[PDB]
RNA sequence: UCGUGCCUGGUGUCUUGG
């Protein structure tokens, strides 16, 4: 009876934002990104990409409760670098990776197939 | 309200295609017992379409 | 998958009560921590531990007295004085719900009136039961009175708080359900079906559970029970 | 400060499973793709069942549940369909669904194997897996029992219900030899060798490699028949790439609007 | 004009059964009958 | 009641394999080779056919009519 | 044609396993299903 | 009238009719009634057993064969 | 062109839940 409908993990309600930036106050140059209707799929790749950034002091992600479909991404950079642009870069270049991987997989297929 | 107790189909939003019966209704919303899941949901009354259940020819 | 020789004669293999689940014994993410278990949502979607709960209802009509008499009848907001807030139209003119109709909590099942104009005496689905009417039977009791039984089925999908148990005394509630994307996995994509917290074994000394989990593995690969 | 540059190597390609090797990528990317194969690739599956006549020995929802789990050939069509919740139609559209139909009566004396043969599609492509080996048993009927229903298949993905998961089993693996010591064996010689182990039969695990990342992720994607096993992959990469593109859009809005 | 169609529990024949009637099959004197399926819209999510 | 459509664990279709499996037991096979000849590699999927009790065969004896 | 099973075998490239399924293992029986003929 | 003409045994009614036939045989002190009953009973038994094996001819038959060879 | 609304069970015993 109480069960959430299963579409609740990916479908945005009416009024809910996808993504939500919050300036953290406890250290300079720190933000908290709150993703709605996301889980460990989307939150882990962003985190791991952020760790590649040399200008990034701290990067992490959490799932506040596995019954509530939301992740938190906390980014802290160097004063010459907003976490806004950290976060932007770690999506941009990660898309560039997956696009290059998709392209490379495709050719590998067509070579396998009679080759 | 008229359609309380009638068979309706949810035609819009996340529950598209779910059949149910109207257990209660307002000027803007209804409560529908879904035929399938063990649950009653509240929905905007404009998301619904009446299906009805009748037989003709009565002879 | 691991049987006793004496469970042949109990006819247990003909009429079994349980499923061979790929159990892991792991402290995965805390939700199994204290007699609890983490179940696979993707397995439950595939019907793992899905069940039908049948509930069944009975009613008969009588000669109450000289002035008093019961009869199977749709009440109406016109003559029947006593009457509920409910939806009486779910049931046809027989005064009995048809099989196949959806019912919820405090819906009317068996329409019944008793003459005083007529009082309402009808039977209602138990509060918060929520099933579908599976079959409706009608007959005569010993007394030669009209007598019906109605059974209603609820498809009870495993949910957080349902109680699982093992063959060894290892009871536990479903503490959360993760999907196959979220479960741990072997060098192939064999996720667990159930994950039980290790802390259940050491104090309880159910070694037979481990052995069973061990032999069941042998049984599935040797392909012989 | 930028992306790594992965390389792919297909080892085994059948009409049932794919074995491929991804090199030069992060552990997170290599696992997130695994999550997406399972839960976030779209397929077509039965999701709406209207039961007209059911006289079988099973329930009503038992029939409907079993119909849900039957895989449907999706490759050419699934990236064309609307999700049901996104189609403008008041009921169902050929742009947002495929319609199915089962009409079976056991008249003969012998028992009736209600198989996936009986599911009649309106679309010639989105059929159950029958094309080119028995058929999924739905029910068994006796002399006088029948089953009439019509069903609709819609687009969905495994995050809702397992029915939309395209895979049998995804075999993810990295570092076959314990070079990272990500796992710590109490007795490292009691352990059988990986499929992938570049190790002799003398030594048990690779020597400890202090400075070193995972690369070389070994995959074995097995299709349920609903897609080709190599289409599951191109679709997942495109799904994850699409979630990130969407995310970026929402992000850019958030940035400029602060 | 609907006569309420029952099914005999032992003959399996359809029987037309109005009010104030003995619940007997008209084929053979068996005393159990079942209601036939509803005519209403029955729809399931394969789920 | 009736053989599941999918291995609950992994999700491989086993629904089509039950008739075939009993057919391979009309042949003189060990269950271990029957399971192998059908191609069930995982010890998840292999449990489905070993462990399935076919009760639909018994429910079919309760004729409605004739 | 003039040909032999010794020749036939040589036409194939490579066709020519896990034999332990059929082990005795006195602690391991066989399974039982639903017939229509019993006590 | 309506119990007379239509083919009586299938599906469940033959079991109760067989019992009734036995009772009719047993209630008779006359040997002629007993032997007529015996004959009648055997005939209906045969007919019924044929019908049962016919229905079970397929897909039941197949499982019967594997169960006898598995034990 | 219309205006009515909380009915509604008591007693015993066995089974089972932490
Ligand atoms: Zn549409
Ligand atoms: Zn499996």
């Amino acid at each position: 009876m109480n069960a959430p409908p299963a579409f609740e993990s990916f479908l945005l309600f009416e009024g809910e934002k996808k993504i939500t930036i919050n300036k953290d106050t406890k250290v300079p140059n720190a933000c908290l990104f709150t993703i709605n209707k996301e889980d460990h799929t989307l939150g882990n790749i962003i985190k791991s990409q952020l760790l590649k950034d040399p200008q990034v002091l701290f990067a992490g992600y959490k799932v506040p409760h596995p019954l509530e479909h939301k992740i938190i991404i906390r980014v802290q950079t160097t004063p010459d670098y907003s976490p806004q642009e950290a976060f932007t870069n770690a999506i941009t270049d990660l898309i560039s990776e997956l696009s290059l991987l998709e392209e490379r997989f495709r050719v590998a297929i067509k070579d396998k197939q009679e080759g | 309200n008229e359609l309380i107790g009638q068979t309706v189909r949810i035609s819009q939003g996340p529950y598209k295609g779910y059949i149910g019966v109207v257990k209660d209704a307002t000027e803007s919303t209804a409560r529908v017992e879904l035929h399938s899941t063990c649950q009653t949901i509240s929905v905007d009354r404009q998301r619904l379409t009446t299906v009805g259940s009748r037989r003709p020819g009565g002879m | 998958l691991v049987t006793t020789r004496s469970m042949e004669y109990l006819r247990f293999r003909e009429l079994p009560a349980g499923i061979n689940s790929i159990v892991a014994i792991a402290s995965y993410t805390g939700y199994n921590q204290e007699d609890s278990v983490i179940m696979n949502r993707s397995a439950v979607d595939r019907g793992f531990f899905r069940s039908v709960f049948y509930r069944s209802y009975k009613e008969q009509e009588s000669k109450k007295g000289f002035d008093q008499e019961e009869v199977f009848e749709k009440p109406t907001r016109e003559t029947c004085q006593g009457m509920r807030h409910a939806i009486y139209d779910k049931l046809d003119d027989d005064g009995l719900i048809a099989p196949g109709v959806r019912v919820s909590g405090d819906d009317v099942i068996i329409g019944k009136t008793v003459t005083l104009t007529k009082r309402d005496c009808s039977t209602f689905l138990r509060t918060s039961e929520t099933g579908i009417v599976d079959q409706v039977m009608v007959t005569l009791n010993q007394e030669g009175y009209k007598f019906c039984k109605i059974r209603v089925r609820s498809v009870r999908i495993p949910q957080i708080g349902d109680k699982f148990a093992s063959r060894h005394g290892q009871k536990g509630t479903c503490g959360i359900q993760y999907r196959q994307e979220d479960m741990p996995f072997t060098c192939e994509g064999i996720t667990p079906d159930i994950i039980i917290n290790p802390h259940a074994i050491p104090s309880r000394m159910t070694i037979g559970h481990l052995i069973e989990c061990l032999q069941g593995k042998v049984s599935a690969n040797k392909g012989e029970i | 400060p930028y992306a790594n540059q992965p390389t792919v190597r297909i080892t085994e390609l059948t009409d049932e499973n794919v074995k491929f090797i991804i090199e030069n990528t992060d552990l997170a990317v290599a696992n997130s793709i695994r999550r997406v194969f399972i839960a976030e690739v779209p397929i077509i599956a039965i999701d709406w069942v209207q039961i007209d006549a059911n006289s079988s020995v099973l329930h009503d929802e038992f029939i409907a549940h079993r119909l849900g789990l039957i895989p449907l050939t999706s490759d050419d069509i699934v990236d064309k369909l609307q999700y049901s919740r996104d189609c403008t139609c008041e009921e169902f559209c050929p742009e947002c669904s495929v319609e199915f139909t089962l009409d079976v009566r056991c008249n003969e004396d012998q028992t009736r194997h209600v198989t996936s043969r009986d599911l009649i599609s309106n679309s010639p492509r989105v059929i159950p897996v029958t094309s080119r080996q028995d058929d999924i048993l739905i029910v068994k009927l006796r002399k006088g029992q029948e089953l009439r229903l019509r069903a609709y298949a819609k687009k969905g993905f495994g995050k809702e219900h397992a029915k939309w998961n395209p895979t049998a089993g995804v075999a993810f693996e990295y570092d076959p030899d314990n070079a990272l010591r990500h796992t710590v064996y109490p007795k490292p010689e009691e352990w059988p060798k990986s499929e992938y182990s570049e190790l002799d039969e003398d030594e048990s695990q690779a020597p400890y490699d202090p400075n070193g990342k995972p690369e070389r992720f070994y995959y074995n994607v097995e299709s349920c028949g609903s897609l080709r096993p190599e289409t599951i992959v191109l679709s997942a990469l495109s799904g994850l790439k699409k979630k990130l593109s969407d995310l970026q859009t929402q992000l850019s809005h958030e940035i400029q609007s602060d | 004009q609907q006569p309420m169609i029952y099914i005999c529990g032992e003959c399996h024949t359809e029987n037309e059964i109005k009010s104030r009637d003995p619940i007997r099959c008209r084929e053979c004197g068996y005393r159990i009958m079942y209601k036939k399926r509803t005519k209403r819209l029955v729809v399931f999510d394969a789920r | 009641m009736i053989i599941p459509v999918r291995c609950f664990t992994c999700g491989k279709i086993v629904g089509n394999k039950w008739e075939a499996y009993l057919g391979l037991l009309q042949a003189e096979y060990t269950e271990g080779d029957a399971l192998d000849a059908l191609g069930l590699k995982r010890y998840c999927c292999r449990r489905m056919l070993l462990a399935h009790v076919d009760l639909i065969e018994k429910l079919l004896n309760y004729a409605p009519l004739e | 044609v003039l040909l032999d099973p010794a020749d036939e075998k040589l036409l194939e490239e490579e066709i020519q396993r896990s034999q332990q399924h059929a082990k005795v293992v006195p602690w391991m029986r066989k399974t039982e299903y639903i017939s229509t003929e019993f006590n | 009238e309506k119990e007379r003409f239509r083919k009586a045994p299938p599906n469940y009614a033959m079991k109760k009719t067989q019992l009734l036939k036995e009772k009719a045989m047993a209630e008779d002190l006359g040997d002629q009634d007993k032997a007529k009953q015996i004959q009648d009973q055997l005939n209906e038994l045969e007919e019924r057993a044929e019908a049962l094996d016919r229905q079970r001819t397929k897909n039941i038959s197949a499982i019967s064969y594997i169960n006898q060879r598995n034990r």
